[PDB]
This record gives structure tokens, C-alpha cells and sequence, in this order.
């Protein structure tokens, strides 16, 4: 009975640990989704840029928006965080104790 | 003795109290020993008088 | 029931000062100027005539 | 101590010389000050700026020149003391106590900061640091320091 | 073992563990019977039942 009790307590706690893992994964994915939207916009502008009908002023405006988007990507990468972990700033490996 | 906020009186009093605790314990054991000796005396006296009769 | 069979509780001074927040201020400097308020006027003093 | 002043009094001259009052210390420039009265002399009575060693406190008048300090006494030294004053950086007694703890190393004193494996940084207290190795310290009434015990 | 824990949280967990261990040593030392301590050592005892 005592060994069963130990097992039960451990497994309950481990279930909650798994919940933590789910949460952090979701946070990371949301950030990635915003990044994806920005990249889509940048590809659209890139397509617009190639038309030889334009002059340097128009290209400068296009570059302005391109730079703003890239700056926003940098900011999102820099500022997103979960309980201190900076999920996109650095390569990292996280273990979750589900047993 | 007032000890409000005054260390060196707070703990000092506490140490005196601890020593008192130990002392009371020893005193209880001593008096219990005396009780036991008297109990033996009484049992002997009861036994001896019957023998005498 | 004996000496030292005890539990300790620690306590802390907590306030704006020990939390290092007394200087918390969001105000930007205002700009200060002044002008000469020349008050002509009179009042009496206990010194006798 | 005044005995070293009395020798400087022979530099001033006059029938007799003496220092009046305690000695005023300079908490911002590290100086002591004194007043002097002279018997039967002229232009030797003055306020003077003096230097002292901490082993004995023997007082010597650098201001011994025959003229009072400008304005009597500079505002930098208003606090009056009869005893040796020492700077916080000196940490004489804390360092001596450490050496009594068998510390075989010149001691530096610092302020702390920690970081976690995500780069988040926090601040710490005061420490006594011996090369690579660290001791913790606490601050007394006036900036003189203690080592946590 | 959660890699999600931040180091302050780990310190909190360590606090709780330390207090548990303090209670364990308290139980070990301080329990008594008739005035004699029981578990403050490995011990060996014969009762006379005949």
C-alpha cells in the first residue's frame, strides 16, 4: 500500500508537469505564428518590388516597411518569454518529468 | 523581567527557564525515588506485623 | 517536553524602505520661472508710538 | 595625543602654547583640525590643520605657519572627536579579524550580482573577496563593515 | 525535475525540502518513552516474556 501511495503521488505531480509542457509549447507556437504573418507580408512586398516601373523613392518606401517588419520580428524574438525562459532567443533543451 | 524588543534579556530569560525545566525534571525523579523507598517500608511493616501475631 | 524541542519562525521588516521603493517616482521635471510680486502695503506692529 | 604638538609649539614660539578643544575631523577630505592659544605671544593663537597617525593619534600641525586658517575653520570638518578616525575603505578591524580567521590573502570588498541560466540578473549585498574566493559582509552604523558570522 | 521551473522556484522547493528534513531529525532525536530515547541510534533490546 505504501509503495502504491508513493507511486500515486508521483504520477499526479507528473501529470501536472506535463501540463506545464503543453503550456510552454503553446506560447512558443503563438509567437511563431505572428512571425509567420510578418514573413508573408515581406514576401508580398518583395514581389511588388521587382517591377522595373518604379524609381528609387518607391523602393525606399518599400524598404521602409520591410525594415519595420524585420524589426518587429527581432522584437518578438527578443521579448517573448515564459516564466523567464526566453523560448526563441537561444538554442535550448528542456526536459519534462512525466514519469 | 520585561524583555520586549530587548535581546540579551529575551534569550537570557529563556536560558534561565530552560535550566529550570531540567531542574524540575530531576527534582521529580528524586522525590519519586523517596516515594518508592517509603512504599517498600510500608509493605515490610505490614508483612512483619502479621509474622509477629 | 524538553530543552530545544522547538521550532523557529523568522520575521522581517517590510515597508517601502526595506523594499527599496521609497524613491519610486514617475514625475518628469517641470520647468520653473518666477516673477516679481511687489506688494505695496502696510500693517501695524506692537511697538508703541 | 598632544605631545607631538608641543614640539611644534616650539616652532611657534611664545611663552607657552596649548591646543583648545577636541579635534574636528573632515569626513570629505580626511583631515583633523585644532585651535591653539599662546601665552604672551602675538599671531600664534590660531586655528590650525593637523595630521595624525592611527597607531598613536599623535597630532602634528601642518598649519603651524604663523597665521590662522582662513575663516577660522573650514566647513568640511564640523564634527569634533577625541579619537582616531578611519575611512570605510580601510576596513582595518575587519581585515584584522579575518587575519585572525587565518585568511592568507589580501582582502578586497565588493558588491554582488547574480544571474540565472536565462540571463535574468538580480543584485546582492556586500562581500569580502579574496582573489577568486568570496566571503559575505554586513555594514555597520557608519559604513564600517563586518563579515557575516 | 520540471525544466520549466525558474531558479527562484527551485529555491522555494529546496526550502520546503529542508524544512521536511528538519522535522525528520526532530522526530528521530526527540521521541522518548518513559524518559529514554528510542531512535537516536541503532538499538537492540530483549524483553523477558517467560
Amino acid at each position: 500500500a505504501n509503495r502504491f501511495t508513493a507511486n500515486i503521488k508521483g504520477l499526479t505531480q507528473a501529470s501536472r508537469n506535463a501540463n506545464d509542457g503543453i503550456s510552454i509549447a503553446q506560447t512558443t507556437e503563438g509567437a511563431l505564428n505572428e512571425i509567420n504573418n510578418n514573413l508573408q507580408r515581406v514576401r508580398e512586398l518583395a514581389v511588388q518590388s521587382a517591377n522595373s516601373t518604379n524609381s528609387q523613392s518607391d523602393l525606399d518606401s518599400i524598404q521602409a516597411e520591410i525594415t519595420q517588419r524585420l524589426n518587429e520580428i527581432d522584437r518578438v524574438s527578443g521579448q517573448t518569454q515564459f516564466n523567464g525562459v526566453k523560448v526563441l532567443a537561444q538554442d535550448n533543451t528542456l526536459t519534462i518529468q512525466v514519469g | 523581567t520585561p524583555v520586549e524588543g530587548n535581546n540579551v534579556e529575551k534569550e537570557k530569560a529563556a536560558a534561565a527557564i530552560d535550566k529550570t525545566n531540567r531542574g524540575l525534571k530531576n527534582s521529580l525523579n528524586n522525590v519519586l525515588t523517596v516515594r518508592a523507598e517509603l512504599g517498600t517500608q510500608l509493605s515490610e511493616l505490614s508483612t512483619l506485623d502479621s509474622l509477629g501475631s | 517536553a524538553n530543552d530545544g524541542e522547538t521550532i523557529d519562525i523568522d520575521l522581517k521588516q517590510i515597508n517601502s524602505q526595506t523594499l527599496g521603493l521609497d524613491t519610486l517616482n514617475v514625475q518628469q521635471k517641470y520647468k520653473v520661472s518666477d516673477t516679481a510680486a511687489t506688494v505695496t502695503g502696510y500693517a501695524d506692529t506692537t511697538i508703541a508710538l | 595625543d598632544n605631545s607631538t604638538f608641543k614640539a611644534s609649539a616650539t616652532g611657534l614660539g611664545g611663552t607657552d602654547q596649548k591646543i583648545d578643544g577636541d579635534l574636528k575631523f573632515d569626513d570629505t577630505t580626511g583631515k583633523y583640525y585644532a585651535k591653539v592659544t599662546v601665552t604672551g605671544g602675538t599671531g600664534k593663537d590660531g586655528y590650525y590643520e593637523v595630521s595624525v597617525d592611527k597607531t598613536n593619534g599623535e597630532v602634528t600641525l601642518a598649519g603651524g605657519a604663523t597665521s590662522p586658517l582662513t575663516g577660522g575653520l573650514p566647513a568640511t570638518a564640523t564634527e569634533d572627536v577625541k579619537n582616531v578616525q578611519v575611512a570605510n575603505a580601510d576596513l582595518t578591524e575587519a581585515k584584522a579579524a579575518l587575519t585572525a580567521a587565518g585568511v592568507t590573502g589580501t582582502a578586497s570588498v565588493v558588491k554582488m550580482s547574480y544571474t540565472d541560466n536565462n540571463g535574468k540578473t538580480i543584485d546582492g549585498g556586500l562581500a569580502v573577496k579574496v582573489g577568486d574566493d568570496y566571503y559575505s559582509a554586513t555594514q555597520n552604523k557608519d559604513g564600517s563593515i563586518s563579515i557575516n558570522t
